[PDB]
């Protein structure tokens, strides 16, 4: 299938992006 | 700790730590099977390197 | 997009020299 | 009993000597180009 | 990981998380022994499996067929499928024979002591050892090719090429 | 697999290296006396059982 | 002197699963008109 | 058979084995006459 | 530091008894190297060409091995056609 | 030419670096700290942190 | 009394980048430098560097990555002539002929100039000694040597070494083939010098870290055993010295820490020295040793050796190093 | 003070060669194709 | 027991300590150097590579070598008593089984030495990353004088035992490999040259730092080995180079830590390159950049033009440095500017 | 062959020449360890 | 440029993925 | 009960300014070779 070539880093960046950031915020919340 | 029933079978295996033989021990013995490994690897080595050519012996694709 | 990959990445080093020297962890005796 | 300096002169001395007929084979007989 | 608190982990008298490593060592040797006999006897020979690849020198005719082991010194001939199978079948007896050795025979006092067998740090440093030992090894018989690295599934080698091995069998 | 075995060499000289000097890896005695490491002073190396 | 405006900042692993489940699940969603 | 190949190498592994031999033969016996007091 | 227990090379090197040891040996083992040379024995005990023994009358063909278990004969061969 | 042209050039660049050798220490020895830093009086530890 | 109150905010020990007189000069020269250097690397257009209308692409929006992107050496019309953006009919023309190339050296060696005196300077407001630029003069040297010293011997600024990764490479390779640096001593004092540097750094490294006094547990780093600004010495320098000295022998090791910390110094600055002098020696022609041919046989034969091997090395590197600009057998320029 | 020791091993193993290294090298000097 | 009366002697206080590693280590070493020392000499490389390479021959120190065996020989052991020298000590060396003495003596010298490093550490008291440091050039000689020709047709093309012959080396891995463009040297240049930097910039800034412990301007005599104080100002030299360079070091352990990192890193970064050549896996080219390249006659960057000089290196040096190739190449047929 | 024993025969000289001047003080190191 | 299509997301992996391990690290350690 | 082998985890600022500059310019280095 010919599909959009940015679409994996797109989906990727949309996944780890906003995913690590709460990651960031849980991790330093429990070390509290 | 917790006891379990597969644990009460496998506490034989594991209740001689830190258990040794007096002295040198078994070392000596050690050190002929280390030596005759040794030689055992020194032959096989030779063998692929064709330093060692044995009859009937072809190192090569062809055999 | 060869180009802004290379340009992001040297701009991240730039920003990064920028923290380590005035938002360093400042050295107490 | 030999001073010392007088030990390290000469060895020296012959430091220079045999290294100098090294740099003196260089442009005579073997690998003079000649 | 959860349950890590098991009383088989814990020494009888002490009460100290303890692993006796030496027993460990022959009993997990015991096991390697039987599976490389096993595999050997069995999985190669077509005894009880389906053997393994085999082909002609020029790699044309290449399938999976039973070996028989070779039990002469062209078994050590690492061009010799049947090598193989008379090492695995070989060394699993001898694996089995030390397997049970180190199970029943305690360690030197003096060899416990120089290689801190207390220590499971010892255990991770010699097997790391043996570890890219084998390593080497594989990858030399990769490259300069063996019976276990057949060219109809690796793809030829380049010493093939530097003797125009094919070309003069064409 | 010729890179991850050279790799390892590595591994097993570590890991051998924290295994043998494990007492002295969070460093050395704080009051090592300078006799065992000064020359002459032992016969034999280390052992403090050979002064002199 | 310090600033007396500063809060820590908190999120409870209730919170990281409710997250993770939000980015993921649109993140199935839209992957597919991503690669179109 | 025993191939020149092969004569070659039981004459490595003697070669060697003396080798060894009188070098820890020497040292063993420097040990016993110099003991540490 | 502290010294191991050997004699210093300081006093030794200044010592008579070691001059009138070394004014013979050294250049004895000296000489020795020169009759090595001059005399001819290193080209044969090494198998170093001699300045006229690379090439025969009419040859720039590197007298190059080309094989592995004959090799030796090959050597001994190129130094026969000279 | 290339004799002289290369001989000099070495020279001259040792001299600048017996021109930064020597002056640096003449400063330091007017000022009074070349042969080191006086352990109850550095002047650091008197001044003010950078941050 | 106001021109004294910015004598003393240039000369104030307080800020957190000190300033200074040298760099009253250092940061307008460096910005200047690192601004157009940034811009040319990125969006600069071929430059003919060999001024034979052969333009070389050397920024990326032109073709390049990190690895094979440089800001192209002035054109071989140009030489040693100065050439600034005024000096140009347009930044068309400009570009064209490698103008941002002496642009950014002549900023930067200015720059890096005055670095090493901004050295001097701090050093002495903290009451400090002042040799941490002498040590600074070996690697500022060797930048003297292939942006300035070469060019002038060379003739053009178009033989200085570009400002690129691949472009360096290319500078080091023709650089063989034209005066066998290799063969020459002072790069060779240089390969000691760096290989040494890097051995004494591992060494010194080892053996400080090996004899490091417990201050910490197993469960910490060993680095929070040490507090900044503390009196006592964080290692045992006698139970180091014990180490190495029986490693070799004990006269072959330092107990001095200022005389081995002196040596540190020594030995890579001074064998850096003498491959910068290399390059300005070699700028002049005086090259590398020439043993092609000189072993020589009974009846005449040449008995080639591995320099003979070297030099047809460099026979290779010659005849195809720019391909185009030659006219003439001989190559001088 | 001792004469022989290991010291003194370690020292003519590569104090004898030398000498005798440098001197055939000296006669190479004279070597004439 | 005899063991222990052993061990007590190899481990005895000297000038020259032994330890049961000097077993291993002082004979290997001493044949691998005695044994250079003995081709570089005497033994040429005429039958080899067709190479004169001793000072017998007439070749100075820079061109001297001992040479590697004929490609031939392929990866053979050439021991002294093997099949091919057939314990002919004359021919032994014309074959190049010195190079093989060498390489094989000099590599359990590495081991011996290595060893020799982790005894006596044990032995003073002290951790032992002396040893660990090593680790590095031991790696550098086992990927380049033992994996690299194993992965090649022979031991031909591993380094001669020579300066010239080194420089060979360079310009080969130049000309075919294009080491330059390769990530895993990269990092062992920035770990060599950053080493010398870090040696230069430490020792420099402790002896511009120091403190005044004596009246004489010579401030070496200053310091004394049992002192417990440091010989330099730490706080000042952290402040210098904050201001100077923008960071600083502030922890003394961290820093002599990392000087040990640096230079050890990148030699193992070169170490893993070289394995890959072996297999003649190299950097050579961008693929990117040869579609461009070939499709449009006016694309020239400098990583082409070095592409230019590495079959210029090829096509002039090969038929000499291969001899084994019988290489023959019409003048018409060698890549050439113009006039040269 | 002839030539080996004209180079070897300066090498037992410089032997002989020592033994004899170590002699009386090298047998004591002997006596004593003995 | 005719370049490799997953060049852009392994050099972003290769960015990220470590990075972000050091980041959770260091706020995780800062809040203790 | 609770596992008394647990340990907490650390990791400076610094440490953190020194990894992110490994990272970024072991990136800005195989870049390159990954979009080849
Ligand atoms: C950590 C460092 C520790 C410290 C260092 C310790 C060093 C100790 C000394 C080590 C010495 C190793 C010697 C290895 C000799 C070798 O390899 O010798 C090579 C031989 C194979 O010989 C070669 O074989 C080739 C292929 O031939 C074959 O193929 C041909 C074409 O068809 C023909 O058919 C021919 O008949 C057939 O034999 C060519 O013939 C070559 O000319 C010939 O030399 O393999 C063999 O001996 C055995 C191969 C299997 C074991 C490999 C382990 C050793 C090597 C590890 C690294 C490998 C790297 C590979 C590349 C990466
Ligand atoms: C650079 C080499 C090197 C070094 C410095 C060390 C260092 C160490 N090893 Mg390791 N080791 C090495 C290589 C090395 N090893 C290799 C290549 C192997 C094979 C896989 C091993 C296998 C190994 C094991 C299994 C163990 C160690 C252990 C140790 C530690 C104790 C010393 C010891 O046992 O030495 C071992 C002895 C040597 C390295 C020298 C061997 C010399 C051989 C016998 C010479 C053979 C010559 C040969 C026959 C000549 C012809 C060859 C030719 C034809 C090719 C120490 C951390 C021990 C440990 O972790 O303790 C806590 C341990 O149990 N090592
Ligand atoms: C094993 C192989 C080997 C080794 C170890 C060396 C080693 C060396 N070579 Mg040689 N070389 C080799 C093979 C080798 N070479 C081969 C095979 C060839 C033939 C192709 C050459 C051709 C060759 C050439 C043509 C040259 C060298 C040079 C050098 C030196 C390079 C380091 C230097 O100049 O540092 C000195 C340090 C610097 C130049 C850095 C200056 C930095 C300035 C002051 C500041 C920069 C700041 C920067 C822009 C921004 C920083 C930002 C940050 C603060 C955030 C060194 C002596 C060079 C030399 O000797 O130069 C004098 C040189 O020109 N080599
Ligand atoms: C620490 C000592 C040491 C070590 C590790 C080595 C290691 C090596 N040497 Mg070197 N060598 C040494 C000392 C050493 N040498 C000394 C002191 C000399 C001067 C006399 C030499 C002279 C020398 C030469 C002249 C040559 C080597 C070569 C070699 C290599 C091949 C060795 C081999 O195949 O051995 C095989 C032997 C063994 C591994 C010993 C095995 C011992 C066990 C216990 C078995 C015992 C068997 C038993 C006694 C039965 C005997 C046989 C019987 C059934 C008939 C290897 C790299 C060769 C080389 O480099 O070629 C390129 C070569 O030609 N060495
Ligand atoms: C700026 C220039 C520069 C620099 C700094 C480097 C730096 C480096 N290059 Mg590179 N290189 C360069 C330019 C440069 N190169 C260029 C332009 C080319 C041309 C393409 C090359 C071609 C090249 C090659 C072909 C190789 C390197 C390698 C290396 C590494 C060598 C490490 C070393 O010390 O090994 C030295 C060797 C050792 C440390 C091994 C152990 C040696 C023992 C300890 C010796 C003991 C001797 C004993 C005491 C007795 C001696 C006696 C005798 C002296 C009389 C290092 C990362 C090597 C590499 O990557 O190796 C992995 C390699 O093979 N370079
Ligand atoms: C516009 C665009 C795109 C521009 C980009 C152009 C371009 C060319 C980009 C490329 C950029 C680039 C850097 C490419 C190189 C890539 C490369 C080689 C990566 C290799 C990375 C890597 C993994 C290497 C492995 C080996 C390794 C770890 C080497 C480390 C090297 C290293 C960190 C060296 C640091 C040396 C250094 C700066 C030391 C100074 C430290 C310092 C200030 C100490 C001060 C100090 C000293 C004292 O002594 C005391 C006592 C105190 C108290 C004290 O404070
Ligand atoms: C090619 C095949 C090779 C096979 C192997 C052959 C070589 C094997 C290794 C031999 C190594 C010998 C090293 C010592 C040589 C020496 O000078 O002897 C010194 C010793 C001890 O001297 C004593 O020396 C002592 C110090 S120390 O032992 O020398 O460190 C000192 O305390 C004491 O006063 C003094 O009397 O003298 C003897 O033991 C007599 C026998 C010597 C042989
Ligand atoms: C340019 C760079 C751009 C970077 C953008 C980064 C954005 C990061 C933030 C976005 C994500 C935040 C998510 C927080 C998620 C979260 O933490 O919720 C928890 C939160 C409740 O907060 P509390 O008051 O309990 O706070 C307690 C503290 O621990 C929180 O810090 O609810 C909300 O914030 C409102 C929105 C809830 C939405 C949750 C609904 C999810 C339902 C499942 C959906 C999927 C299934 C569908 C089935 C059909
Ligand atoms: C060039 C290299 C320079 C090195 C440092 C020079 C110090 C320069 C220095 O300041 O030395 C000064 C020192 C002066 O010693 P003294 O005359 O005061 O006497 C003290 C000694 O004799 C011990 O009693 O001279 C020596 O020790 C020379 C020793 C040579 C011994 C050679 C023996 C070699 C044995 C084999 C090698 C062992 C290696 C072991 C690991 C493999
Ligand atoms: C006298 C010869 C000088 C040669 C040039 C200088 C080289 C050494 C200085 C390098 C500067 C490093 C950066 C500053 C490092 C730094 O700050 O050093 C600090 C160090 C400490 O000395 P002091 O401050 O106690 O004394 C300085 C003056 O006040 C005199 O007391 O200075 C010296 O040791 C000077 C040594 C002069 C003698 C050095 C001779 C070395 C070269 C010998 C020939 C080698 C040829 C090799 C050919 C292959
Ligand atoms: C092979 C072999 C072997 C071995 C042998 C040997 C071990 C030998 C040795 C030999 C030797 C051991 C030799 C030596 C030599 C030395 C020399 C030859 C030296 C020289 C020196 C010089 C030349 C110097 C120079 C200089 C310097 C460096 C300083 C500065 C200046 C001058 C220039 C003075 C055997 C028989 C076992 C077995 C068989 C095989
Ligand atoms: O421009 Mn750049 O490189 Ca100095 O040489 Mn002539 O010119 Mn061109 O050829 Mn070769
Ligand atoms: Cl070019
Ligand atoms: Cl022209
Ligand atoms: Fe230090």
């Amino acid at each position: 299938m010919e599909v959009n070539q940015l679409g994996l880093i797109a989906t990727a960046l949309f996944v780890l992006v906003p995913s690590v950031f709460l990651i960031i915020l849980y991790v330093q919340t429990e070390s509290q | 700790a917790r006891r379990t029933w597969l644990g009460d079978i496998l506490r034989p295996l594991n209740s001689e730590y830190g258990k040794v033989a007096p002295g040198w021990g078994t070392t000596p013995l050690m050190a002929v099977f280390m030596g005759l490994f040794l030689v055992f690897l020194l032959i096989i080595l030779e063998i692929y390197n064709s330093t060692l050519i044995l009859d009937g012996v072809n190192v090569s694709w062809k055999a | 997009m060869e180009t802004i990959t290379y340009v992001f990445i040297f701009a991240c080093i730039i920003a990064l020299f920028f923290f380590a020297i005035f938002f360093r962890e400042p050295p107490r005796i | 009993r030999i001073p010392l300096w007088i030990v390290a002169t000469v060895a020296g001395m012959g430091v220079i000597v045999i290294v100098g007929l090294f740099f003196y084979g260089a442009y005579a007989g073997l690998g003079s180009s000649l | 990981w959860v349950y890590w608190d098991l009383e088989l982990f814990r020494d009888p008298r002490t009460g100290e998380p303890a692993l006796d490593l030496p027993k460990m060592f022959g009993i997990h040797l015991f096991l390697a022994g039987l599976l490389c006999f096993g595999f050997g006897a069995f999985h190669l020979t077509g005894l009880f499996g389906p053997g393994m690849w085999v082909s002609d020198p020029y790699g044309l005719t290449g399938s999976v067929q039973p070996v028989a082991p070779e039990w002469g010194p062209d078994g050590f001939n690492p061009y010799n499928p049947g090598g193989v199978v008379a090492h695995h079948i070989a060394a699993g007896i001898v694996g089995i024979i030390a397997g049970l050795f180190h199970i029943l025979v305690r360690p030197p006092q003096r060899l416990y002591k120089a290689l801190r067998m207390g220590n499971i740090e010892t255990v991770l440093s010699s097997s790391i050892a043996a570890v890219f030992f084998a390593a080497f090894v594989v990858a030399g018989t990769m490259w300069y090719g063996s019976a276990t690295t057949p060219i109809e599934l690796f793809g030829p080698t380049r010493y093939q090429w530097d003797s125009s091995y094919f070309q003069q069998e064409i | 697999h010729a890179v991850f075995a050279l790799l390892f060499f590595f591994g097993h000289i570590w890991h051998g290296a924290r295994t043998l000097f494990r007492d002295v890896f969070s460093g050395i005695d704080p009051e090592l006396s300078p006799e065992q490491v000064e020359w002459g002073f032992y016969q034999k190396v280390g052992d403090v059982t050979t002064r002199r | 002197e310090p600033n007396p405006n500063r809060q820590p900042v908190e999120l409870n692993r209730t919170s990281l699963y409710l997250g993770l489940l939000l980015i993921l699940v649109l993140a199935l969603l839209f992957s597919s008109y991503f690669f179109n | 058979t025993i191939t020149p190949s092969l004569k070659g190498f039981f004459i490595g592994l003697l070669s060697g084995a003396v080798v060894l031999g009188l070098t820890f033969a020497v040292l063993i016996a420097i040990s016993q006459i110099d003991k540490v007091q | 530091a502290g010294t191991t227990g050997e004699r210093p090379f300081s006093d030794i090197i200044t010592s008579v008894r070691y001059w009138v040891i070394h004014s013979i040996t050294i250049p004895a083992l000296f000489i020795a190297g020169w009759l090595f040379v001059s005399t001819g024995l290193a080209y044969d005990v090494f198998g170093t060409p001699r300045p006229d023994s690379y090439y025969a009358q009419e040859q720039r063909s590197i007298p190059l091995v080309t094989d592995r278990f004959e090799a030796k004969q090959q050597v001994e061969t190129f130094l026969e056609q000279l | 030419r290339s004799w002289l042209a290369t001989s000099h050039f070495v020279l001259a660049f040792f001299f600048l670096v017996g021109h930064l050798w020597h002056a640096g220490r003449a400063r330091a020895a007017a000022a009074g700290f070349e042969k080191g830093i006086d352990r109850e009086s550095e002047p650091v530890l008197s001044m003010p942190s950078l941050d | 009394n106001l021109w004294e109150r910015f004598c003393n905010w240039v000369t104030s020990t307080d800020n957190r980048l000190y300033v200074g007189w040298f760099g009253v000069i250092m940061i307008p020269t460096l910005l200047a430098a690192t601004i157009c250097f940034v811009i040319a690397f990125i969006a600069a257009p071929p430059v003919d560097i060999d001024g034979i209308r052969e333009p070389v692409s050397g920024s990326l929006l032109y073709g390049n990555n990190i690895i094979t992107g440089a800001v192209v050496p002035s054109s071989n019309a140009i030489g040693l002539h100065f050439y600034p953006i005024w000096e140009a009919a347009s930044l068309d023309e400009w570009l064209y002929n490698g103008g941002p190339y002496q642009l950014i050296i002549f900023h930067f060696l200015l720059g890096a100039s005055c670095y090493m005196g901004r050295q001097w300077e701090l050093s002495y407001r903290l009451g400090m000694r002042p040799w941490i630029c002498v040590a600074y003069s070996a690697p500022l040297a060797s930048a003297f040597a292939v942006f300035l010293i070469y060019p002038i011997g060379q003739g053009s600024f178009s033989d200085g070494m570009p400002l690129g990764i691949s472009g360096t490479f290319n500078f080091m390779i023709v650089f063989q083939a034209e005066h066998n640096i290799l063969m020459h001593p002072f790069h060779q004092l240089g390969v000691a010098g760096v290989f040494g540097g890097a051995l004494f750094c591992a060494m010194h490294g080892s053996l400080v870290t090996s004899s490091l006094i417990r201050e910490t547990t197993e469960t910490e780093s060993a680095n929070y055993g040490y507090k900044f600004g503390q009196e006592e010495e964080t290692y045992n320098i006698v139970a180091a010295h014990g180490y190495f000295g029986r490693l070799i022998f004990q006269y072959a090791s330092f107990n001095n820490s200022r005389s081995l910390h002196f040596f540190l110094a020594a030995w890579p600055v001074v064998g850096v020295w003498f491959t910068a002098l290399g390059i300005s020696t070699m700028a002049f022609n005086l090259n590398g040793f020439n043993f092609n041919h000189s072993v020589i046989d009974a009846k005449g034969n040449v008995i080639n050796t591995w320099a003979d091997i070297i030099n047809r090395a460099n026979l290779g590197m010659e005849v195809m190093h720019e391909r185009n600009a030659h006219n003439f057998p001989l190559d001088l320029a | 003070y001792p004469i022989f020791t290991v010291r003194w091993v370690a020292v003519h193993t590569l104090a004898v060669p030398t000498i005798f290294f440098l001197g055939a090298i000296a006669a190479m000097q004279f070597i004439q194709r | 027991g005899w063991f222990d009366i052993l061990d007590d002697w190899l481990k005895r206080d000297r000038f020259v300590f032994v330890g049961w590693s000097g077993i291993l280590l002082f004979p290997c070493a001493y044949l691998a150097l005695g044994g250079w020392l003995t081709g570089t000499t005497f033994v040429t490389s005429w039958y080899t590579h067709g190479l004169a390479s001793s000072y017998l021959e007439g070749c100075n120190f820079l061109t001297v070598a001992v040479s590697t065996p004929a490609n031939s020989m392929g990866h053979s052991l050439l021991l002294l008593w093997g099949p091919e020298a057939q314990g002919d000590f004359t021919r032994w060396c014309q074959l190049g089984g010195l190079w093989t003495f060498i390489a094989l003596h000099g590599a359990f010298g590495l081991i011996g030495f290595m060893l020799r490093q982790f005894e006596i550490a044990r032995l003073v008291g002290v951790r032992p990353y002396n040893a660990i440091a090593f680790s590095a050039p031991i790696a550098v000689f086992v990927s380049v004088f033992l994996i690299y020709p194993l992965g090649q047709s022979s031991w031909f093309f591993a380094p001669s035992f020579g300066v010239a012959a080194i420089f060979r080396f360079l310009l080969f891995f130049q000309g075919f490999h294009n080491w330059t463009l390769n990530p895993f040297h990269m990092m062992g240049v920035a770990g060599v040259l950053g080493g010398a930097l870090l040696c230069a910039i430490h020792g420099a800034t402790v002896e511009n730092t120091l403190f005044q412990d004596g009246e004489g301007a010579s401030t070496f005599r200053a310091f004394n080995p049992t002192q417990a104080e440091e010989t330099y100002s730490m706080v000042t030299a952290n402040r210098f180079w904050s201001q100077i360079f923008g960071i600083a070091f502030s922890n003394k352990r961290w820093l002599h830590f990392f000087m040990l990192f640096v230079p050890v890193t990148g030699l193992w970064m070169s170490a893993i390159g070289v394995v890959g050549l072996a297999l003649n896996l190299r950097s050579y080219d961008f693929i990117s950049q040869e579609i461009r390249a070939a499709e449009d006659p006016e694309f020239e960057t400098f990583y082409t033009k070095n592409l230019l000089l590495n079959e210029g290196i090829r096509a002039w040096m090969a038929p000499q440095d291969q001899p084994h190739e019988n290489f023959v190449f019409p003048e018409e047929v060698l890549p050439r500017g113009n006039a040269l | 062959d002839w030539r080996v024993l004209v180079v070897l025969l300066p090498v037992l000289l410089a032997a002989g020449w020592a033994v004899r001047n170590i002699l009386p003080y090298a047998v004591k190191q002997v006596q004593k360890l003995l």
